[PDB]
C-alpha cells in the first residue's frame, strides 16, 4: 500500500482534478516543470504516493486524464501545471457525451474504455505496491457520470483486491448544466453503491450555498466552487501525503470509516471557509476550528448533521497548534453532542494533526463524516428523478442509446433502499 | 545329728571328698524324636534360604513394576506432545483451506456480478441497433 | 518470606 | 545454555522491542555495534568470532516503515539484516488480513529465521512474543505465529507481552474485534501473558513523569523498565534472585488462568528533587497502590491466587520481611482458600538502569509485583462490552468476511471470552 | 559393614551436605586440601567409613554430588571444602527441575540417573565391605525430591541387601513460598515409606521456630537453619565415625530403632541449641543437658512428643563427663514420664557416650526418637496437599510431564495409611 | 590325653577368650609367644610344636573382623596360629536369623574344618567349651548353628557353655531378649552343662567389691576369667574333682534339660583396698552363700538345691573345710530336694589363684568357687521370658527375623520350650512320688 493511481473524467472531473494537482504540487514543493524546490524533506517522504520519479530531478503525477470531448483537456494542458502531466496519459475522444449518462456508459464511452485501461495497466505495473485508485468526476454530466462508473466497474474486474476511492460531485438546480442531471446522478449512485469502497460526496448545492450565503458572492462561478473542493481534497489526502499518524493508507481508512459495505458515502467539510485568492487571512483558534465541525454551514454536502447520527468521524488539523488543546476540544463536542454519535461504535471520532498548513491558511481543519444525514442528499436527487420519470420526461435520449425503463426503475429502487438503510441505523439503538 | 565324710579321689595337685550332712528325704523310681541328622538340619536351612530369596525376588518384582510405570509416564508425555502437534497441524490446515475457499468464492461472486453487468452492456449496444 |  | 528467543510483531511489538534492546544493551554494557569492554546475558545475546553480541530476536512487520527506522537507526549493525523481516502491505487493522491474506505470504520465512536462531541454542527455554491486541499484524500475525510455533516446537514455553487498547492512546474502532479474535486463537498456545494497558502507562506518564502529552517513546521507555524487571532473573546470575519460571509456577494454577497483573515502583520523574531517597516499606506499599498497575482493574475487591515481588538494587532480607508484614495487617489482601498467602520474593543484584536521554529518575532500589488476581477479568469485560456493541449490529464484520473469515469465528471467539470470564468467577469461589 | 557412600541431591541436598563434610573433616582433623593434621589417632581409626585413602596423605570424601542445575556445583566447589571432593563425582545437568517432582523423577532426572549410578558403582566396588548409603535432600523441590527418590529406588534394585539412610528436609510455608511443595513432599514421602530403612525427618518448620523463638533471630537465613542440621548430622553419625563404643553400624541401628518396617521416620533433636556467632561461656551439666533434649523446643521435627508415644529412643552424649550421672538422668526422665514410652518394648531408650566433643561445645547431646507424634508432620503436609488437590490446583505442571491424578490420590492414600499406622501403635497397650 | 577344645564365638566369646587364655598362660608359665621354662595336665588345653611352642586348643570365630583383628595384632599374636582365628566381612547385626541362616551358612563349613583339624591332634578328645553371648546376632545365631553341627560330626562328645546373660546397665540392645530365647531353645538338647554369667551380677561385684563405679569389658572379663579358671583348674592341673567334662554332668546335671548351674566366687578383693589381713576359710565359705557373690542374679533361699560342689583353690586343708561346713550348716536353711542328699562334693586344688599383674584384683593365698544346681535359676529365664512376651505380643522387630528366612512359628516354638523349661524347674522342686 504505497502508490495511488489518479483518474480524471469529464469536464468537472478534469477541472477539479487539475486544481488538486496545482494545490498538492505547491504543497510538495514542485514547480510547473516538475522539479523539486521545497525547503523541508517531509515534502519528499511520501512523494511516491501521487508522483512518479522520472529520469533526473523530475516528479510526474500518476494521473490519467479522460474525456470524450477535446476541449477541457486542452485548457488543462495550457493551464497552470498542465505541462507537468504525462502526454501519453491524455486519453480523449472527439464526439463528446452530450451530458447523457448512457452515451458515456454504453455508446461513446465503451469505445474509449480500453484505451484508458491500457494507460491504467502501464501506471499500475510501475508500482512497488499499488495502494488503490482515486477518481474525480461529477454525477450530473455524461462522461464523468457514465464513463467514470464504467471505468470503475472495469478496474474492479482487473484489480478486485485494490481500494476504489472517488471524489463525486452531486448536481443541483441552483448551479446547473442540463435538465437530465437527476437521471445521470441516480444511474451513477447505483454504480458507486456497488463498486466503490469510499466516496466523498461533493455537493454543488452546498458549494453554491457557501459561496452565496457565506462568501457573499452574488453570481458564483465554477472557480469559486472548485476553490472549496481543492481545500477539501488537500485536507482529506494529508495523512497519505505526509507522515505523523502514518502507517495509514486507503484501506485502513475504509476499514475504520465504513461499518457497512453500502454506507461508504462521506460528508466532507472544511474550516475556515475561504474565497479564491481573495483571502486576507485572520488567526482561526483551535476551539473555533472545532466549532465548525458540527457546523452545517461548513459541510460540502447539503445535509444537516443534526438531522442524523454519525457512524464514524475523521478530523484532520493542519498547522502549528497544541495537540493537547485539540483532543480536549474534540472530547467536549462528543460529550456535549452525544445524541449525534452512535453509542454502538465506541470511540468513533478519530483525530490526526499535521504541522504543514495549506496554501495561505496558517491553520485549518478538514472534516470527514459518515453521517446518516447524507440520506437528505439522496432523497433530494430521488425527488428530482421521480418528478421527471413519473412523466417519462427526456427518456427518449436514453432509450435512443439502447436503454430500457427497467434500468431506470431499478436505479431508483437501489437509491430508495440506500435511504432506508441510512434510516435503519439512524433509529438503531444499543438497548441500554 | 552329725556329719559323714564319704571321701572321693586324690592326686598330686588336688584332693576330693563327699560331705553327707543330712540323708535324702526320699528314695525311689522317678529319682518320636529321632534327632539330629545332617538331612533335617539342611532341610531346615534350605527351606529358610527359599523363604529369604523368594522375598528378595518378590521385592525385585515390585521394583520391576515401578521401572515399567516410569516407562509408561515418559511415553504418555511423548504421546501427548506428539498428538498436541498432530491436532495443531490439522486444525491449522483446516482453517487455512476454509479461509482460502471462502475468500476465493467471495472474489468469484463479485467478479460474476461484474461479468453480468458486461453482458447487459453488450445487450444495450445491440438494443440501440434498429436498421430502418 | 525472604530467608537468604 | 538456557537461551530465550524474543519475537517482535507489528508496530507496537517492534517499537517496544527497540526500547527493550536499547535498555538490555545498557544493563550489560553492550555498545550499539555489538561490542563490550572488560555470563547470564548469553541467554538473550549470541556471540560471533569477532566478539560481537547479537540479540536472540526477530523483528517482524507486514509493512516496512517501522523496521526501516531500526535498519537506519542507532541500533543498526546490532541486528543482522536477516533477523529484521518486512512485507510490502500491512493488515490495515484487520485480524483476517494479518492471519490469512497477507500473513500466509510471510509465515514460512519468519519460521525459517526462528529455526536458524533455534539451531544456535543448546537448551532453548522458550519464546517471548511482543505485540499489540489492536493492530491487524499484532493480532492476526501473532495468532498465526503462535499456532505455528506450537507445531514446530511442541510444548516449548511461549510468553507474551501484549498491548491492551486505550482510546486516549491512539486506538482504532475495530481494535476490540482484533483483541478478542487474537485472545481466543492464542489462548491454548500461550503459557503465560503480561497485558500492558495503554491507559495505565498513559496515566503513570502524566501523574508521575509529568508529561501532559506522552509520546510512544515515553510509553515504551516505561514498558521497557517493567519488561527488564520480568527478564532480569534470566539475564543476570544473582544470589537471592528468583528465576521468572519459579514465579510462573506460582502464577499459573490452571493453563487458561495465565494473565498476571504487573505493578511497578518507584516511578519518579528525572526533573523532581532527587534528595528524598527511597525505603523498602515505601515501595512495597506502592506495590498495592492501584495507580502503579500496568492494567486498570481493582484487586482490592478481588481475590489473589499468587502474589510475587521482584526487587532490584540495594535490597536486604531484613527490610523485605518487615515490608511483607505491617502492610497485610493494614490492607485487605484476600487470598483464595486453596492457595497459601506468603509472597514469592526475588532480589537481583543489578540496580535499575536508566536511558541517559530519558525522563525516568535513577533509583537505588526498585520493585515489580506480578500477581494472579481475579480482578484481571475486568479488563476482558471492558473489551467484551465494546465487541458486543458493534457485533450486535454486525458493524465492520464485512472487512473480515471479505478476507475469508466466517461470522461463526466471531461468535466462537466471544464464547471463549465468556468461558474465560466464568473461569475467573469459579476460581474465586471457596471450596467445601 | 565398614564403608558408607554419601549422595547429595538438589540445592538443599548439596547445601546441607557441604556443611556436613566441613564439620566432620574438622572433627576428624582434615584440612580443605584433604591432608591430616589432627592430634589424637582416634580421628583416624574409623576414617574409612566416610573417607577414601588416596595416593599419599590425601583423604577424599566418598560423596557423590548431584543436581540438574549447574548453579549449586559452582557454589559448593568455591565453598570452604570445595577442593576436597572428587571432580569425577560431580554429576550435574544443564536444564533444572523447576521445583517440579515429576521433572526430577521422570523427565530430566531419568536422563541423568544412569550417569549417577555409574559413579555409585565405581565408589561401591572400591569398598572392602559396603555398609550402606546416605542421601541428603529436601522433599519440597524437584531434584532432591524427584531424582533423589528415583536414585533411592534404582540403588534399591542394585543393592537390595544394603541399608538406605536419608536426611530428608520437610517443607514449611514459614520458610519457602513455592506453592507446589506439599505435592512434592507427598509424592516423596510415599517413596521413602517403601524404599528407605531409616529417615531423619529434618523439618524446616521446626528449624525456623528454633531460630526465631529460641535463638531470637528475627529474619532466619538458610545458614542459621543449616547450622542446626550440621550439629544434628555430626551427632547422629558419631557412633559410626569414632571408637566411642565400637561394633555398631547402620544395620544394628535400624534393627533396634525400627520395630515395624514402614515406621522408620526419626524425630531428631540436639542440645544445647547454638548460634554461629553466640560466644557462650564454659558451663552446662548433664541433668540440664538431658532435660533439654527431651523438650519439644529441641526437636528438629515440628511435633509435640507429648502428643504421642516413643517406640524407641537413641541418645548420644559428647565430651568429658560422668557416665554414671548420664544413666541416672536417663531413667529419671523415663520413670517421671512413663506414659510417653511404650510398655511393650522393654528398655527402649539406649544411650551412648563419646569422649570427643564438637567444635566450641565442651559437652553436647544429640537425640534420635521413633515417636508416634511424627504423624503431626505427615498430617500437616496432608492438609496442605488436599487444600490444593481438592481444586486440582497446579496439576497441569505434573500431568504435563506424563503423570496422572491416580498417582496423586495414591500418594495421599499411603500418606493417610502411614498416619493410621502411627495412631494404631499410639493406642496399642500390652494389658492383654 | 583328656584334651578339651575351647570355641569362642562373637565379640563377648572372643573377648572373654582373650582374658581366659591370658590367665591360663600365666598359671602354667607360658609366655605370649608360646614359650615355657620347664604336672603335664596343661596339655589338655595346649598342644606342642617342634619348636617347644605351646598352642591353645582353641578356635576364635566372629562374622565381623574388628575384635579378632585386635587379637591378630595384640600381645597374644605369637600364641595362636592364623588358621585358628576365623572372621567374616559383615556381622549378624544383633539378628539371630542372620547369624544362624544368612551370614552363618557362609562360614560354618570352614569353622568345622578347623575344629576337625584341632580334633585330629587329640588322642582322647573329652569335648568342647563354647563361649558366647545370648544377645549378639553371632553369639546367639552362630553358636546354635555350631552346636547343631558339632552334635552331628561329634555325636556324644560333651559340650559345655559359658553364656553371657544380657543386662540393661551393661550395654544391651532392644532385641537381645528375642536372641536369648531363640538360642536357648535351639541349643537346649545339644548342651550337656551351661554356666550363665549375668552381666548385672559381674557389674555389681565390679562396683561394690573392686570399687570401679564405671566397669569396662576388660574389668568384667578379668573377673569372669577367674571364675572360668576355677571351673577348668581340674582339667588343666592334676586335680581330683571335675577331672573330666562328663564329671560336670555327673556332679551337677540330674536331667538333660536341667543343665544350668549357679556359680559363686570368693574372695573378690580390690588390689587398692589398702593392705589388710588375709581372711581364711569359713569367711570365704560364708561368702559362698552370700547372694552378692553370685554370677546370676537370683534367690537360692526361695529355691531348692539338687547338687552342690565346692572348688577350693590354693592353701586349703580338709580340717578347715569340714569345720567351715559344720559352722555354715547350723541355723542356715540351704533346702535340698527330697530325692537328693543334703551335702557337698568338695575339691581342693593346691595351685594358688593367680592374678594379672596390671589388673584390679588382689592376690589371695586361698579362694573358692561354688557350683550349685538350684531351682532359683529359673528366675533368670522368667525375667527374659517376660521381656520377650512384651515385644512378641505386638510382633515388634519380628520382620527383621522373617526377612532373613525365619518363620513366625519358630518364635512361638522357642517360647513354648521356655515355658516347658520353667514348668520343669517347678516339677523337680515338688515331692518325689
Ligand atoms: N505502547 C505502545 N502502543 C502502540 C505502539 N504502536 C502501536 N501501539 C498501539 O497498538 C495499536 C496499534 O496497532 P499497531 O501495532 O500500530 O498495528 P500493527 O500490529 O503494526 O498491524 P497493522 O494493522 O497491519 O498496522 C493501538 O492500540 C496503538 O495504541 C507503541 O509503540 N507503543
Ligand atoms: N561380659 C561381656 N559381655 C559382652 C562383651 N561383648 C559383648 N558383650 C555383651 O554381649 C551382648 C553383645 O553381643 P556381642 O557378643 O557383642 O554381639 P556378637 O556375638 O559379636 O554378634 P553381632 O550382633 O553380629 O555383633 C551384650 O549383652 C553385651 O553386653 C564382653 O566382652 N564381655
Ligand atoms: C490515511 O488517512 C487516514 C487513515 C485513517 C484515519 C484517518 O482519520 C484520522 C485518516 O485521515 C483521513 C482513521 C479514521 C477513522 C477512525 O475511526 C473514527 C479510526 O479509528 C482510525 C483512523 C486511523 N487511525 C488513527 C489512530 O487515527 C487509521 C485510518
Ligand atoms: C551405629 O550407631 C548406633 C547403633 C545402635 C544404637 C545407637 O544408639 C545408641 C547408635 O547410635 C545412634 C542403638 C540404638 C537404639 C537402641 O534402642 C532403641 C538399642 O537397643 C541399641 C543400639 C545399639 N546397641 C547399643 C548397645 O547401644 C545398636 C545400634
Ligand atoms: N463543482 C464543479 N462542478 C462542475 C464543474 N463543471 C461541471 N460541473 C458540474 O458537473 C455536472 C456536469 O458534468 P460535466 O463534467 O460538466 O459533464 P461531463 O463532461 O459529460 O462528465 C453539472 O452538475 C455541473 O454543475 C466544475 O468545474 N466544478
Ligand atoms: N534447611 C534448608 N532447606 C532448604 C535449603 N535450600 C532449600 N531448602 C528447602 O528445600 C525446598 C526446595 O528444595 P530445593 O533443594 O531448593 O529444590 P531442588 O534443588 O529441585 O531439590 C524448600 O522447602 C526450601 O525451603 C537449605 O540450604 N537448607
Ligand atoms: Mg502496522
Ligand atoms: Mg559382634
Amino acid at each position: 500500500m504505497r502508490e495511488i493511481v489518479h483518474i480524471q473524467a469529464g469536464q468537472c472531473g478534469n477541472q477539479i482534478g487539475a486544481k488538486f494537482w496545482e494545490v498538492i504540487s505547491d504543497e510538495h514543493g514542485i514547480d510547473p516543470t516538475g522539479s523539486y524546490h521545497g525547503d523541508s524533506d517531509l515534502q519528499l517522504e511520501r512523494i511516491n504516493v501521487y508522483y512518479n520519479e522520472a529520469t533526473g530531478n523530475k516528479y510526474v503525477p500518476r494521473a490519467i486524464l479522460v474525456d470524450l470531448e477535446p476541449g477541457t483537456m486542452d485548457s488543462v494542458r495550457s493551464g497552470p501545471f498542465g505541462q507537468i502531466f504525462r502526454p501519453d496519459n491524455f486519453v480523449f475522444g472527439q464526439s463528446g457525451a452530450g451530458n447523457n449518462w448512457a452515451k458515456g456508459h454504453y455508446t461513446e464511452g465503451a469505445e474509449l474504455v480500453d484505451s484508458v485501461l491500457d494507460v491504467v495497466r502501464k501506471e499500475s505495473e510501475s508500482c512497488d505496491c499499488l495502494q488503490g485508485f482515486q477518481l474525480t468526476h461529477s454525477l450530473g454530466g455524461g462522461t464523468g457520470s457514465g464513463m467514470g462508473t464504467l471505468l470503475i466497474s472495469k478496474i474492479r474486474e482487473e484489480y478486485p483486491d485494490r481500494i476504489m476511492n472517488t471524489f463525486s460531485v452531486m448536481p443541483s438546480p441552483k448551479v446547473s448544466d442540463t435538465v437530465v442531471e437527476p437521471y445521470n446522478a441516480t444511474l451513477s449512485v447505483h454504480q458507486l453503491v456497488e463498486n466503490t469502497d469510499e466516496t466523498y460526496s461533493i455537493d454543488n448545492e452546498a458549494l453554491y450555498d457557501i459561496c452565496f450565503r457565506t462568501l457573499k458572492l452574488t453570481t458564483p462561478t465554477y472557480g469559486d466552487l472548485n476553490h472549496l473542493v481543492s481545500a477539501t481534497m488537500s485536507g482529506v489526502t494529508t495523512c497519505l501525503r505526509f507522515p505523523g499518524q502514518l502507517n495509514a493508507d486507503l484501506r485502513k481508512l475504509a476499514v475504520n470509516m465504513v461499518p457497512f459495505p453500502r454506507l461508504h458515502f462521506f460528508m466532507p467539510g472544511f474550516a475556515p471557509l475561504t474565497s479564491r485568492g481573495s483571502q486576507q487571512y485572520r488567526a482561526l483558534t483551535v476551539p473555533e476550528l472545532t466549532q465548525q465541525m458540527f457546523d452545517s454551514k461548513n459541510m460540502m454536502a447539503a445535509c444537516d448533521p443534526r438531522h442524523g447520527r454519525y457512524l464514524t468521524v475523521a478530523t484532520i488539523f493542519r498547522g502549528r497548534m497544541s495537540m493537547k488543546e485539540v483532543d480536549e476540544q474534540m472530547l467536549n463536542i462528543q460529550n456535549k453532542n452525544s445524541s449525534y454519535f452512535v453509542e454502538w461504535i465506541p470511540n468513533n471520532v478519530k483525530t490526526a494533526v499535521c504541522d504543514i498548513p495549506p496554501r495561505g491558511l496558517k491553520m485549518s481543519s478538514t472534516f470527514i463524516g459518515n453521517s446518516t444525514a447524507i440520506q437528505e442528499l439522496f432523497k433530494r436527487i430521488s425527488e428530482q428523478f421521480t418528478a421527471m420519470f413519473r412523466r417519462k420526461a427526456f427518456l427518449h435520449w436514453y432509450t435512443g442509446e439502447g436503454m430500457d425503463e427497467m434500468e431506470f426503475t431499478e436505479a431508483e429502487s437501489n437509491m430508495n433502499d440506500l435511504v432506508s438503510e441510512y434510516q435503519q441505523y439512524q433509529d438503531a439503538t444499543a438497548d441500554e | 545329728a552329725d556329719m559323714e565324710v564319704i571321701e572321693l579321689n586324690k592326686a598330686t595337685s588336688g584332693q576330693s571328698w563327699e560331705v553327707i550332712l543330712k540323708p535324702p528325704s526320699f528314695d525311689g523310681v522317678p529319682e518320636r524324636r529321632r534327632d539330629p541328622s545332617l538331612e533335617e538340619i539342611q532341610k531346615k536351612l534350605e527351606a529358610a534360604e527359599e523363604r529369604r530369596k523368594y522375598q528378595e525376588a518378590e521385592l525385585l518384582k515390585h521394583l520391576a513394576e515401578k521401572r515399567e510405570h516410569e516407562r509408561e509416564v515418559i511415553q504418555k508425555a511423548i504421546e501427548e506432545n506428539n498428538n498436541f502437534i498432530k491436532m495443531a497441524k490439522e486444525k491449522l490446515a483446516q482453517k487455512m483451506e476454509s479461509n482460502k475457499e471462502n475468500r476465493e468464492a467471495h472474489l468469484a461472486a463479485m467478479l460474476e456480478r461484474l461479468q453480468e453487468k458486461d453482458k447487459h452492456a453488450e445487450e444495450v449496444r445491440k438494443n440501440k441497433e434498429l436498421k430502418e | 518470606y525472604v530467608t537468604g | 545454555m538456557r537461551e530465550c528467543i524474543s519475537i517482535h510483531v507489528g508496530q507496537a511489538g517492534v517499537q517496544i522491542g527497540n526500547a527493550c534492546w536499547e535498555l538490555y544493551c545498557l544493563e550489560h554494557g553492550i555498545q550499539p555495534d555489538g561490542q563490550m569492554p572488560s555470563d547470564s546475558f548469553n541467554t538473550f545475546f549470541s556471540e560471533t568470532g569477532a566478539g560481537k553480541h547479537v540479540p536472540r530476536a526477530v523483528f517482524v512487520d507486514l509493512e516496512p516503515t517501522v523496521i526501516d527506522e531500526v535498519r537506519t537507526g542507532t541500533y543498526r549493525q546490532l541486528f543482522h539484516p536477516e533477523q529484521l523481516i518486512t512485507g510490502k502491505e500491512d493488515a490495515a487493522n484487520n485480524y483476517a488480513r494479518g492471519h490469512y491474506t497477507i500473513g500466509k505470504e510471510i509465515i514460512d520465512l519468519v519460521l525459517d529465521r526462528i529455526r536458524k536462531l533455534a539451531d544456535q541454542c543448546t537448551g532453548l527455554q522458550g519464546f517471548l512474543v511482543f505485540h499489540s491486541f489492536g493492530g491487524g499484524t499484532g493480532s492476526g500475525f501473532t495468532s498465526l505465529l503462535m499456532e505455528r510455533l506450537s507445531v514446530d516446537y511442541g510444548k516449548k514455553s511461549k510468553l507474551e507481552f501484549s498491548i491492551y487498547p486505550a482510546p486516549q492512546v491512539s486506538t482504532a474502532v475495530v481494535e476490540p474485534y482484533n483483541s478478542i479474535l487474537t485472545t481466543h486463537t492464542t489462548l491454548e498456545h500461550s503459557d503465560c501473558a503480561f497485558m500492558v494497558d495503554n491507559e495505565a502507562i498513559y496515566d503513570i506518564c502524566r501523574r508521575n513523569l509529568d508529561i501532559e502529552r506522552p509520546t510512544y517513546t515515553n510509553l515504551n521507555r516505561l514498558i521497557s523498565q517493567i519488561v527488564s524487571s520480568i527478564t532480569a532473573s534470566l539475564r543476570f546470575d544473582g544470589a537471592l534472585n528468583v528465576d521468572l519460571t519459579e514465579f510462573q509456577t506460582n502464577l499459573v494454577p490452571y493453563p487458561r488462568i495465565h494473565f498476571p497483573l504487573a505493578t511497578y515502583a518507584p516511578v519518579i520523574s528525572a526533573e523532581k528533587a532527587y534528595h528524598e531517597q527511597l525505603s523498602v516499606a515505601e515501595i512495597t506499599n506502592a506495590c498495592f497502590e492501584p495507580a502503579n498497575q500496568m492494567v486498570k482493574c481493582d484487586p482490592r475487591h478481588g481475590k489473589y491466587m499468587a502474589c510475587c515481588l521482584l526487587y532490584r538494587g540495594d535490597v536486604v532480607p531484613k527490610d523485605v520481611n518487615a515490608a511483607i508484614a505491617t502492610i497485610k495487617t493494614k490492607r485487605s489482601i484476600q487470598f483464595v482458600d486453596w492457595c497459601p498467602t506468603g509472597f514469592k520474593v526475588g532480589i537481583n543484584y543489578q540496580p535499575p538502569t536508566v536511558v541517559p536521554g530519558g525522563d525516568l529518575a535513577k533509583v537505588q532500589r526498585a520493585v515489580c509485583m506480578l500477581s494472579n488476581t481475579t480482578a484481571i477479568a475486568e479488563a476482558w469485560a471492558r473489551l467484551d462490552h465494546k465487541f458486543d456493541l458493534m457485533y450486535a449490529k454486525r458493524a465492520f464484520v464485512h472487512w473480515y468476511v471479505g478476507e475469508g473469515m466466517e461470522e461463526g469465528e466471531f461468535s466462537e471467539a466471544r464464547e471463549d471470552m465468556a468461558a474465560l470470564e466464568k473461569d475467573y468467577e469459579e476460581v474465586g469461589v471457596d471450596s467445601v
